[PDB]
């Protein structure tokens, strides 16, 4: 019972740090892209 | 090289031992549950399709396929799977 | 990433909805699925798959069997008066139609004593 | 005016077709289980500060007997056998569950002789079945299925031999295998065959 | 069940000590530790002992997983007690592996040495194959632990080792290391470890180090070199070695591609065929030069004669729980090879079965993750050697509560 | 939703960093000190106070103890975070290089039970450093003031078996430039000064560069005397410091207390770890702590692992310019995340589990 859930446990950290990695750098990513569309804000504003 | 093919034979034992703990199903049984199980998935997508299809719309959508089960089940049956489905949609969309 | 949670899963439901909406997608049924279309005809698949299971096994119950067999669907199906009428068309394999008692044979004609 | 206001799906599938004070702490606590009284530490809830380790239920001993000198000397006497050299077997049996296949291990070979895994386990069941002999009123089970020691041993040496076979008894057996079906055919359908058409050449 | 512990894995190589219940250990040490007689001195951390200064001659506390200096072993446990542990021993029970064929003598009196010294409330002396095989999900099997000092077969049936069917052989991570220093020598490759390297620059394939000596340089002993050698040999060996898919072929080992390495002092080279030659010898000593002798059991060998030391009745469960360990396990392909071997040997009717665990933290800490979980039971709080029992019953408690 | 509330906190022994989350730099911050008489006061009144009160570090190279020190450390916090909790607070505390259980267990149990949070959380100050940039792999120095990790975090994932540390980051740095002041020059000679001490490496904190120039820096006898003012306004030239204590941080040997210097002690930090993954972590190697501003630390760092490392393997600095911070950066990075909600312990899997909880 327990060796089972260590094993998953430690399947699931793994996992829960690849997720959280991801998240930061899908966090710098939309960053950048935030600024790019602010500049594409700029452009709908003139549109609007 | 291996030919695998598919069956709903995982859903509907699932369902068999949560309605009936104690009670099991033969191989031709379960054979026969999934051939019923295609031709009811045939004969709502099918009545959806059309039903779409005459109010010139391209996409089958839930109210599409609550219509279909109106039409297609019989009188006191067809209530409770739309009770059941609407039920379902609500829950899903809950984010639960 | 986050803990995939399937579709049934959330709905509730046992058939997959998953495969239902493959099975829709590139089907050809139509052009574009809507999202909720595979959850209802899913949860439809399920409810009468229950029923017709709570059926089968009570007449199964009923025959004092623990194996449902096509006995028992051909039973449950022509049994209930929604069922047959959403399966009249439909025919199964090793089935059989509702018999007939034979007890009425004993109160009208039997072997009688002679050369018994 | 629609009234809506809910999920686009559900709105439509509708009306279309009309303070926490619980604190953990760290306590101290004893098992049951234990007869030293070693008190251990646990991360309770304080709902529960003093109740018994539940845990201590899974201390099922295993049911070795236990028998006085006395009884030693009169009914299980041996001659091939001493108190020293019984003795120790209770104890590893006491030890390990009652399990052979390590207490033959734990021997102590240097003050006692080798002793194989099948007479210790005889040697034990047989000291079972008279202390239970010399018992009536306890129902120590009198009627106890002593296995026999020597189909026992000849089990363990016939596959034992079953066991290498490397050369030719693994790979080479198929021919031995084959056989096994062949003989019982051939030989059958040549010999009562030649029965069956003699018979028919009689009649004929 | 989960109590403040200390789980301490006190490998040959490496010792790993960290909390009960955790994933991975809390500190991961060189277990030949540094000593200077001054008491002695003794430098249980990586960033205090492979430092150029000191001289720290090597004093290795345990040799072939026993102890053999109780002074140093109490040096490296309070050290690792208040470096990374940094807390009193007698607020946690401890659970320490020990090798299989360790001494009553020395159980005993290692359990007497943590009751008087550190009064620690709760102790366990557990086998290092009895953890492995609770750690990888089975509490019957074979462990194949091949470290640094020996590669061992070591049968557990029932969470109880079987000291007839246990087989060892000394090729393991020292015959590597040999190995590897004969290939150096016969390469004409200096083995410069990095602290006699002040700088260097980079040079062609092939050709002579360019690198400078540092001026003022450490007064280091024959011991501290040959440790730092050591070290370097086993970057090498991590980095270059890789066990051959079937038994070695001159030809087919000249056909494999080549594994460039460059050492501290800035030589590299590809290496070729010589790579995959040492391997070799943990599976056939036969063909390794100045080891004239068959006694040498190989890693398959070894494995067959553990398993054929048993009652046939449990070698259909050895053989489908033969779990594999240590770090030399690490080695490329050495599990592909094992298990052709012992799919060729292992017969018929017996199903072998290799348990899939070859991650680092996986093997290396299987035997720290097994008391990891093996004292976060609460059926393990039941046999504890508590404080009143060594009181009460002696230093000889350990052979009763944990034989 | 916690990122729009988060809370962060970074105490250590030098500075504490903490206050609301949400921004790119820490609300407010107090020297992390706790003072009582002699024969209660925290912060800027404990610093204040230094020489009356009997001042006490509540986190000692790591360790931790939350009844009153760390207790008052977090009570002075909450003048940084915001107000009475229900407004906004999810929390994350200061976790040591490597004390996961003791430290988070307590930690866990008694903030909740004092500060009633219906959110916490606990982590590492590796990961979250590390999050300030973002990438595969970090062996981040993060020489603060009680600690000098050499987190190799393979994935974000604090590998413990690589972990390893140094301990010349903070007061022994400037416990030896205090003593190499009143060799050349003025100097002070009490704790009451050690923090007038330090103001002299929080403006000229140049390096020299050692075992590669190892003279020229003083030879040159010229542009290196910035003559750092006293209160007073003593140009006593500063000298020698200029280069001397930038490298006892990498030279222990030169302080007195002796270990692997932080170049080869994070060099020895990646080659325990595996020998397939360490290939990311000389191409992104972080650095982080107060301790690391230091300008010339990167290039210092560059030309030492160059020595010691290989040449197939490149040294990528990344080390962020605003690196005072940097585990605050990535930790608020971290905390302000939306989807990061779903990771935040609540009243629920508390009262289920308890402290006793994953941590
Ligand atoms: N990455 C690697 N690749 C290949 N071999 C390695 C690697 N790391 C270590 N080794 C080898 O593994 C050996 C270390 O073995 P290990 O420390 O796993 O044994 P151990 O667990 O200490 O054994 P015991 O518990 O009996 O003391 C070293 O001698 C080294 O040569
Ligand atoms: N402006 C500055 N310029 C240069 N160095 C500074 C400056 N401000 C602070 N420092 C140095 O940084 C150190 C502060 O350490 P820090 O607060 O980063 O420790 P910490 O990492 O929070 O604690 P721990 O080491 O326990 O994690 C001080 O010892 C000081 O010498």
């Amino acid at each position: 019972w327990l060796s089972a859930d260590f094993a998953q446990e430690r399947r699931w950290k793994r996992g829960v740090a690849r997720k959280v990695v991801r998240m930061v750098i899908r966090h710098h990513e939309e960053q950048r892209q935030k600024e790019e569309r602010a500049r594409r804000e700029e452009q709908a504003k003139l549109r609007r | 090289k291996r030919s695998r093919k598919e069956s709903y034979s995982v859903y509907v034992y699932k369902v068999l031992k949560q309605v009936h703990p104690d009670t099991g199903i033969s191989s031709k049984a379960m054979g026969i549950m999934n051939s019923f199980v295609n031709d009811i998935f045939e004969r709502i997508a099918g009545e959806a399709s059309r039903l779409a299809h005459y109010n010139k719309r391209s996409t089958i959508t839930s109210r599409e396929i609550q219509t279909a089960v109106r039409l297609l089940l019989p009188g006191e049956l067809a209530k409770h799977a739309v009770s059941e489905g609407t039920k379902a949609v609500t829950k899903y969309t809950s984010s639960k | 990433r986050a803990k995939a949670k399937s579709r049934s899963s959330r709905a509730g439901l046992q058939f997959p909805v998953g495969r239902v909406h493959r099975l829709l997608r590139k089907g050809n049924y139509a052009e574009r699925v809507g999202a909720g279309a595979p959850v209802y005809l899913a949860a439809v698949l399920e409810y009468l798959t229950a029923e017709i299971l709570e059926l089968a096994g009570n007449a199964a119950r009923d025959n004092k069997k623990t194996r449902i067999i096509p006995r028992h669907l051909q039973l449950a199906i022509r049994n209930d008066e929604e069922l047959n009428k959403l399966l009249g068309r439909v025919t199964i394999a090793q089935g059989g139609v509702l018999p007939n008692i034979q007890a009425v044979l004993l109160p009208k004609k039997t072997e009688s004593h002679h050369k018994a | 005016k629609r009234p809506e206001g809910m999920h686009r799906e559900v709105y439509a599938l509708l009306y279309s077709d009309k303070k926490k004070v619980r604190p953990w702490k760290w306590m101290p606590f004893t098992n049951p289980a234990r007869k030293d009284g070693a008190m251990f530490f646990h991360w309770r809830r304080a709902a529960e500060e003093g109740k018994d380790y539940p845990f201590a239920r899974f201390n099922k001993t295993v049911q070795v007997p236990v028998y006085s000198e006395q009884e030693y000397q009169l009914y299980l006497h041996d001659d091939a056998w001493t108190k020293a050299e019984t003795d120790h077997l209770f104890d590893l049996s006491r030890r390990f569950d009652l399990r052979f296949v390590v207490i033959h291990d734990r021997y102590d070979h240097q003050q006692f002789k080798k002793r194989s895994v099948e007479d210790l386990k005889e040697r034990y069941y047989h000291i079972c079945a008279k202390l239970a002999n010399v018992r009536a009123v306890p129902g120590t089970d009198l009627k106890i299925p002593v296995f026999d020691a020597g189909h026992e041993r000849r089990r363990k040496e016939q596959l034992e031999r079953l066991y290498n076979r490397t050369p030719e008894q693994v790979a080479e057996e198929e021919y031995l295998l084959q056989e096994l079906r062949k003989i019982e055919a051939r030989k059958k359908e040549r010999e009562k065959r030649s029965q069956d058409l003699q018979k028919l050449i009689t009649a004929a | 069940d989960e109590v403040g512990a200390l789980v301490f894995d006190i490998g040959s190589y490496t010792v790993r000590a960290g909390y009960a219940g955790e994933d991975c250990p809390k500190v991961d040490f060189p277990t030949a530790i540094g000593m200077v007689v001054e008491g002695p001195t003794y430098y249980i951390d990586t960033n205090a002992l492979r430092v150029p200064r000191e001289n720290m001659e090597a004093i290795s506390p345990l040799k072939n997983g026993m102890v053999e200096d109780w002074d140093s072993f109490q040096a490296i446990l309070d050290h690792t007690y208040k470096m990374h542990v940094k807390s009193e021993a007698s607020l946690h029970p401890v659970l320490m592996s020990e090798a299989p064929w360790n001494t009553r003598a020395k159980r005993e009196k290692l359990t007497e040495l943590m009751f008087e010294h550190y009064n620690i409330p709760a102790f366990f002396l557990c086998k290092t194959a009895v953890l492995t095989a609770f750690a990888n999900g089975r509490s019957t099997g074979l462990i194949l632990d091949s470290g640094a000092t020996h590669t061992t077969a070591i049968p557990v049936h029932d969470g109880y080792v079987l000291q007839q069917g246990i087989v060892k052989s000394p090729l393991a991570g020292d015959f590597i290391t040999m190995q590897c220093r004969e290939l150096f020598q016969e390469m004409n490759i200096e083995l410069v470890p990095p602290y006699m390297i002040a700088s260097k620059e980079a040079v062609r394939e092939g050709s002579p180090a360019n690198w400078k000596r540092k001026e003022k340089l450490p007064q280091v002993t024959r011991s501290w070199h040959n440790y730092m050698c050591n070290c370097v040999i086993q970057d090498f060996q991590a980095s270059v070695l890789q066990v051959s898919d079937s038994t070695y072929d001159e030809q087919v080992a000249a056909q494999m591609p080549t594994v460039h390495y460059e050492f501290p002092n800035g030589y590299n080279c590809d290496f070729g065929a010589e790579r995959l030659k040492i391997p070799e010898g943990l599976f056939d000593p036969s063909n390794v030069k100045g080891l004239s002798g068959n006694t040498m059991l190989g890693v398959s060998h070894v494995v067959t004669t553990s398993v054929g030391m048993c009652d046939i009745d449990i070698r259909p469960g050895l053989y489908g729980s033969v779990i594999v360990a240590g770090g030399n396990t690490l080695i490329q392909s050495f599990t592909d090879r094992l298990n052709r071997e012992l799919s060729q040997k292992t017969p018929p009717s017996m199903r072998l079965k290799l348990i899939a665990n070859n991650t680092t933290v996986e093997r290396r800490f299987s035997s720290w993750i097994g008391g990891s979980i093996l004292a976060s039971l609460g059926t393990f709080q039941q046999m504890w050697i508590s404080k009143q029992e060594y009181e009460e019953g002696g230093k000889q408690c350990v052979e009763r509560k944990c034989p | 939703d916690d990122d729009i509330a988060a809370l962060v906190v970074d105490n250590g022994s030098g500075m504490c960093k903490a206050g609301f989350a949400g921004d790119d730099a820490p609300r407010a911050v107090f020297p992390s000190i706790v003072g009582r008489p002699r024969h209660s006061y925290v912060g800027d009144e404990a610093q204040s106070k230094r020489g009356i009160l009997t001042l006490k570090y509540p986190i000692e190279h790591g360790i931790v103890t939350n009844w009153d020190d760390m207790e008052k450390i977090w009570h002075h916090t909450f003048y940084n975070e915001l107000r009475v909790a229900p407004e906004e607070h999810p929390v994350l505390l200061t976790e040591a290089p490597l004390n996961p259980k003791a430290n988070r267990e307590k930690m866990t149990q008694i903030m909740f039970e004092t500060f009633n949070t219906p959110a916490m959380y606990v982590a590492i100050q590796a990961v979250l450093s590390l999050y300030a940039s973002g990438r595969t792999t970090g062996i981040v120095m993060d020489s603060g003031d009680g600690v000098t990790h050499t987190v190799p975090i393979y994935e974000g994932y604090a590998l413990p078996h690589a972990i390893l540390r140094l301990d010349l980051a903070g007061r022994d740095l400037t416990d030896y430039l205090m003593k190499i002041l009143t060799e050349r020059g003025y100097s002070f000679t009490t704790t009451a000064e050690r923090e007038i001490v330090r103001d002299i490496k929080e403006k000229l904190c140049y390096v020299a560069l050692d075992f590669e120039q190892e003279m020229a820096t003083a030879a040159s006898s010229s542009s290196l005397e910035k003559s750092y003012e006293l209160p007073d306004g003593q140009v006593i030239t500063i000298g020698n410091e200029r280069f001397r204590c930038p490298e006892a941080l990498f030279q222990p040997s030169f302080l007195g207390m002796e270990s692997c210097g932080i170049h080869e002690t994070t060099f020895n930090s990646i080659m325990k770890c595996d020998v397939d993954i360490r290939k990311d972590l000389y191409a992104n190697t972080v650095l982080s702590g107060g301790t690391t501003m230091y300008p010339g630390i990167a290039d210092r760092m560059q030309k030492e692992i160059t020595a010691l490392a290989p040449s197939t393997m490149k040294i990528k600095i990344i080390a962020p310019p605003e690196r005072k911070y940097s585990v605050w950066i990535g930790g608020s990075i971290l905390a302000s995340l939306s989807t990061f909600q779903q990771m935040w312990i609540s009243k629920q899997e508390y009262d289920e589990s308890g402290p006793s909880i994953v941590h």
